[PDB]
């Protein structure tokens, strides 16, 4: 009886923390009548057609959503997408000519007087010296005047050359599965209390996450998945003014932005074989794109929203709003990707009230910008072609960065305003409740063998 | 019944080492990114399901779920109750328990297996 | 560490030009911005300066106050100029956001201390 | 006969002769054919590996030529041995479990957490 | 202990008592050192998958010491026992049979093939 | 000198109009051909 | 090409010659004006 | 000495020493780099 020798165990459940990398899992559609995609899912495997997700009991496992290395991985993927979709195209660097610009005024709106210029150039036919003469319409975002009919020529010309959007591929965005490989498994948090750093006792095993799609959006978070019960607030301090705050709201609201005017897309040979998509002769009105959320739902969501954060700043405190106080186009105002056009909104509508102890429309304007410089690692500049006709993009935005104020030393003059930064709360908004673990299939015990001979 | 990949993972060693061949079975599942990304994580799965088996094939062992052996417990490892381990511990708090300990374990286990070796050679050589 | 070290600090006429400097080191200022403080007596923090990653654009509340760069070097150079009798407080160089997040009104952690410009 | 696959056309008694021929060749060992070589020399090694894994979870250890619990059912096939054995060539009997190979699969396993845990307790007992 | 490959010089009785050893570092493991660095950890694993065949199919899969049939005919090495295991070295061995350890590698098969037989026969029969 | 065993007794469903081979090696080609295009002059300036 | 001169400040005479005072034209960040730079090349970099 | 035929003609004699020989040089010059624009975002530094 004494003889309580060591045993061996293999496939045993037990796993230890790690890092390793995953790949896509797609829904398929047939993927025959489709015209590609920025995130190419030809190249990724099939989702399972009925994934199949295990509870696990008695197990509290520690989780944590600021050192995820989840999140990395995910912006280095899509980085790694967004530059090699941007290659086998127009690489159009014959467009820094001095631009001649003028105003348009056919029958345009006093709001949107200048933003967009007729701009006129000498241009390089598919002969290597043969020369026309060419006109568009250029945003005012996108052109700067040299020389101080003036000249004007495009912002990104003289630091860095930008390679045209590629006009067959989209950048519309499809939910994609991270699996983990063989070996790895990936836990996912189903409690509802769930803020971030700290144990989960409802962990699951999955066989990977849920369709998450990989928006690009600012300060506003758009097509998030929402947290059931109540508005949940995550950070890494709560008290510190350097970090953001997660916001994660429980009922979508409904925002939908437009653009009431349309473009003809007048494609220009600049060389052999490339051709470069314009603007040109706007038909009917010209008025500036905007955006509509609903009063009624905001004002609501914003009380919700406070009377959540007074629990982490007292119930004595005053809780104001205001819009970002400055920094670069894409922090100050939305970042929207909606079918191809770039809009960038002003949203200070909004984020404009004073909350104390105790139908309508709100109209956001937005000015559409075609040169972009997202995944702002300097000199990789695309510009997005022109999209003819007029569009709408409807969507729940459900999230919110809003930074802290703070500084004042103590008192009660808490104030809030959105600002991004660097682009990974879009993704820590939907990796937060993941985790990958590595299973130790190896694992001694002492039983009363013998290991006959 | 309570199937599923770590369906017992939370559950006592008792009834966790019923359905070991579920946490086993599953091991070897299956230039543009999506590419080689996936196929570096193949070979890495591969990779630790090899070392794993040939570990377990070094031992006098790879019978395949449960393996007996020699080299008694040092019995300073647990100064626990077997039926305590067996039946009020799940399988995670054991690992952490005993995570200190393994290099020299794994040793014992080498050198008890090549002398097994030795003398089954001894004992079938002479007749 | 991070800690910010300015210089420049000093007396200056009505109808002249400065040039605020300061440095740091603690490998981990590639992830953050530098910007600059703004502190006259009896009024609250504003904001003169922010020198964006990520866009290399030199953003300034006023059209005179200017930031600016050199190189790896790891100091950062505010030059002002056309200054006027409000322009005498204590300047202080800090750290922003990776993107030049809203200033003018936060803030920051990993302060300076601050010369004097009068 | 002889030669790697040589005697597909042979009888199921005969065929069970060169098990081993068959095994060998199993495991034979940036640019365009440089990166489908090694992308096939993956798949293969996969390939051989999870086999080998299936193998290994039912107890046989030994790979060719194992024996097993779980007896024949009738149901799969309703026919004389000596048939079976005599005039049927491999391909033709893989027809009869195209579909039945499934539950057959995990019967062996079954069997074989069986007869582990048995060995277990016997051992355990004494 | 002697590590790696330290035994190497070591005489053939004694080399045969750290087999272990240098069986269980046999799997250790875009731009430069990306596609070949893999390609080097495929070479590794694609041999030892070999070997592990190898030492299956044989007849063993317990590795290290491994009784076996085929008894030693004479003309390999006409020599004594003796002195193979106490005055000669594994290096020398492998030179001393280089172009004899082919056949050695089909004998053994059909062996194991014929063992295999004979289980299998006497199992069936009772 | 590659290997050729001849099978007997064997019958086979072969298909010439549903193969692999003769699709795979399509796109090998044409990717053998791109590939040995890259490393040598790309005139552009012939629009003269 | 290069309407480079031989350049003669503060030099010494084991380094004569050596360093040329090039001036070029070379275009600008907009890809329709000429600038008029100026640059130094050893002779081991230039030829005539 | 190393040498692959020491008794030809043709083959190199790596010599190995035993002690270094400490050596130095500078460029006893200041080079000021200037930046000029190749073109769009292009940057070409050349010594001023
Ligand atoms: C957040 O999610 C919403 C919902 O998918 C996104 O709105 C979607 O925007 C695309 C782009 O315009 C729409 O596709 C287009 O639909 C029109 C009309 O059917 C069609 O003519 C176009 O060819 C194109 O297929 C899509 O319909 C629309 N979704 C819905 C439900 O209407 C939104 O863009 C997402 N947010 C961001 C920032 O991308
Ligand atoms: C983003 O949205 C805010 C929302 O207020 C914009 O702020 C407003 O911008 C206008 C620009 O003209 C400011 O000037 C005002 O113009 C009217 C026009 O008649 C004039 O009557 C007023 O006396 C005033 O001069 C205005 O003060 C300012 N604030 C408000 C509350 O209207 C802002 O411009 C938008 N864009 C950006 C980039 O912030
Ligand atoms: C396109 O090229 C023509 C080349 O003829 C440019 O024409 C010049 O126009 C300016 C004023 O518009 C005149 O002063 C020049 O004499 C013209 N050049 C001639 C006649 O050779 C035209 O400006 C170009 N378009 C631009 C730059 O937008
Ligand atoms: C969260 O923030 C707090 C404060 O915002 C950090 O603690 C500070 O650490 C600095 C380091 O020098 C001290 O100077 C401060 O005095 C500390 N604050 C307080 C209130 O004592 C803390 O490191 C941050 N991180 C975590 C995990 O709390
Ligand atoms: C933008 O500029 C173009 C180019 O000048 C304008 O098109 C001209 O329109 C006038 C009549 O208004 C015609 O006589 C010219 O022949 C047109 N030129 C070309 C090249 O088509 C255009 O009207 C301007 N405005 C808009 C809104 O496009
Ligand atoms: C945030 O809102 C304030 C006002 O509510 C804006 O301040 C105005 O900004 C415009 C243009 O920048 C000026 O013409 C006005 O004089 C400013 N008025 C005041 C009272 O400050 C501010 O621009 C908004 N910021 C953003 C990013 O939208
Ligand atoms: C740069 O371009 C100018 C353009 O005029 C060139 O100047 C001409 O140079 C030629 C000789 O190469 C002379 O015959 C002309 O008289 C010059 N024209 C003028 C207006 O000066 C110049 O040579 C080019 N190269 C350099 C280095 O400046
Ligand atoms: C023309 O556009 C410029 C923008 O640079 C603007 O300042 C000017 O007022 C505009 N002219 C008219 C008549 O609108
Ligand atoms: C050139 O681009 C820079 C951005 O680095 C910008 O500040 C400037 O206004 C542009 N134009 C110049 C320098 O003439
Ligand atoms: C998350 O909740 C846990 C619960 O104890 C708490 O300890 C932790 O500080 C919270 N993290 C936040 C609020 O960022
Ligand atoms: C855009 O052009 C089409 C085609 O003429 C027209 O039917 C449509 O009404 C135009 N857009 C708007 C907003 O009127
Ligand atoms: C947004 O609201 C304005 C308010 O009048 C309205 O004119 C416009 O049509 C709305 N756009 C929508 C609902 O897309
Ligand atoms: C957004 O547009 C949809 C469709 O036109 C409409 O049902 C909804 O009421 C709109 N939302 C708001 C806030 O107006
Ligand atoms: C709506 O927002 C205002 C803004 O201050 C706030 O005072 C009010 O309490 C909110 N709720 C209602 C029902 O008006
Ligand atoms: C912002 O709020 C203040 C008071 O809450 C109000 O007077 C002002 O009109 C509001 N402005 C906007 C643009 O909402
Ligand atoms: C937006 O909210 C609606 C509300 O039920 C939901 O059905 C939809 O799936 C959400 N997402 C999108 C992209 O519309
Ligand atoms: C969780 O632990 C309790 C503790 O007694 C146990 O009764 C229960 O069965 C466990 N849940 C499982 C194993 O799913
Ligand atoms: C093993 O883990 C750490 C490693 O140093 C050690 O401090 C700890 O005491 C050991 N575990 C136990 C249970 O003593
Ligand atoms: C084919 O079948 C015949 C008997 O029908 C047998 O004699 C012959 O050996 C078979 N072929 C092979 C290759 O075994
Ligand atoms: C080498 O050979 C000598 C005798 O020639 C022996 O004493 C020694 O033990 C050998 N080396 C080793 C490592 O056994
Ligand atoms: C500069 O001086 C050297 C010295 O001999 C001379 O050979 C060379 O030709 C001179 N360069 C020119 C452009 O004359
Ligand atoms: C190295 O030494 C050996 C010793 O016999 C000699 O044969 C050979 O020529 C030498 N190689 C040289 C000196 O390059
Ligand atoms: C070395 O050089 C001698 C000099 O004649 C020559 O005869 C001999 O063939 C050479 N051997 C080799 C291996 O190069
Ligand atoms: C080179 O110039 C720098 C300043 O531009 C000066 O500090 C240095 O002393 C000069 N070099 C020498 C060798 O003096």
């Amino acid at each position: 009886a004494e003889n309580l020798w060591v045993t061996v165990y293999y496939g045993v459940p037990v796993w230890k923390d790690a890092e390793t990398t995953l790949f896509c899992a797609s829904d398929a559609k047939a993927y025959e009548t489709e015209k590609h995609n920025v995130w190419a899912t030809h190249a990724c495997v099939p989702t399972d057609p009925n994934p199949q997700e295990i509870h696990l009991e008695n197990v509290t496992e520690e989780f944590n959503m600021w050192k995820n290395n989840m999140v990395e991985q995910m912006h280095t993927d899509i980085i790694s997408l967004w530059d090699q979709s941007l290659k086998p195209c127009v690489k159009l660097t014959p467009l820094c000519v001095t631009l001649q610009c003028t105003n348009v005024t056919n029958n345009i709106t006093d709001d949107m007087r200048g933003e967009l210029k007729n701009c006129s150039f000498n241009m390089t036919t598919e002969l290597r010296d043969k020369k026309q003469k060419v006109y568009s319409l250029f945003y005012r975002l996108d052109v700067v005047q040299i020389n101080e009919n003036k000249e004007y020529r495009l912002i990104n010309c003289n630091t860095s050359a930008c390679t045209q959007a590629c006009p067959k591929v989209s950048f519309e965005p499809i939910p994609i599965h991270y699996c983990a490989p063989a070996g790895f498994a990936i836990l996912k948090c189903k409690d509802k209390k769930f803020n971030g750093t700290g144990p989960c006792p409802s962990v699951s095993t999955v066989q990977c996450t849920h369709g998450i799609k990989p928006v690009v959006s600012t300060q506003l978070l758009l097509n998030g998945s929402l947290a059931e019960e109540e508005v949940m607030i995550r950070s890494e301090n709560i008290t510190n003014n350097a970090k953001n705050i997660l916001v994660q709201f429980n009922t979508p609201v409904q925002i939908n932005c437009t653009r009431p005017n349309n473009n003809t897309r007048k494609s220009i040979r600049i060389g052999p074989g490339q051709a470069f998509y314009a603007t040109g002769d706007i038909i009917g009105d010209i008025r500036q794109a905007h955006c509509n959320v609903s009063k009624a739902t905001w004002n609501e969501t914003l009380g919700k929203v406070v009377k959540q954060l007074r629990k982490h700043f007292g119930n004595n405190t005053i809780i104001r709003f205001a819009n970002s106080s400055g920094g670069d186009l894409e922090v100050t105002t939305h970042s929207f990707n909606c079918g191809g056009e770039f809009f960038y909104c002003n949203t200070s509508g909004l984020f404009n009230s004073t909350w104390i102890s105790n139908n309508d429309s709100i109209t956001l304007p937005c000015r559409i910008k075609q040169i972009i410089n997202m995944w702002q690692r300097i000199g990789q500049c695309m510009y997005a072609p022109p999209i003819q006709g007029v569009i709408r993009c409807v969507s729940n935005i459900t999230g919110l960065i809003l930074t802290r104020d703070g500084g004042s030393t103590n008192s009660t003059t808490e104030t809030f305003r959105p600002g991004g930064g660097d682009m990974r709360d879009n993704w820590r908004s939907e990796l937060y409740k993941y985790k990958v673990v590595k299973i130790e299939p190896l694992g001694v015990a002492p039983t009363r063998c013998k290991r006959r001979v | 019944v309570f199937l599923g990949f770590l369906g017992a993972a939370g559950s006592t060693m008792g009834a966790a080492s019923m359905t070991l061949t579920v946490q086993a079975r599953n091991l070897l599942s299956g230039l543009t990114v999506w590419g080689i990304k996936q196929l570096q994580a193949r070979v890495l799965a591969v990779e630790r399901y090899l070392r794993d088996q040939q570990l377990l094939g070094i031992w006098g062992c790879s019978g395949k779920l449960i393996c007996c052996t020699n080299v008694p417990w040092n019995s300073s490892w647990s100064n626990r109750n077997l039926s305590e381990i067996w039946d009020n511990m799940t399988w995670l708090q054991w690992d952490k328990e005993i995570s200190n300990y393994t290099q020299i374990i794994y040793g014992l286990l080498e050198e008890s297996q090549n002398q097994q070796e030795k003398n089954e050679q001894d004992l079938l050589a002479l007749d | 560490q991070v800690q910010l070290q300015e210089s420049g600090g000093g007396l200056v006429q009505p109808g002249g030009s400065l040039r605020l400097s300061c440095v740091a080191s603690g490998f981990d200022l590639e992830n953050y911005s530098i910007g600059w403080f703004r502190q006259a007596p009896g009024k609250a923090r504003e904001g003169v300066a922010c020198l964006s990653k990520n866009s290399g654009i030199g953003h300034s509340v006023k059209g005179r106050f200017t930031i600016s760069r050199d190189g790896d070097s790891n100091t950062w150079f505010l030059q002002m100029g056309a200054l006027e009798a409000e322009d005498t407080a204590v300047y202080t160089c800090a750290t922003y956001n990776r993107a030049c997040a809203n200033y003018v009104t936060i803030w920051p952690e990993f302060r300076g201390q601050g010369t004097q410009v009068t």
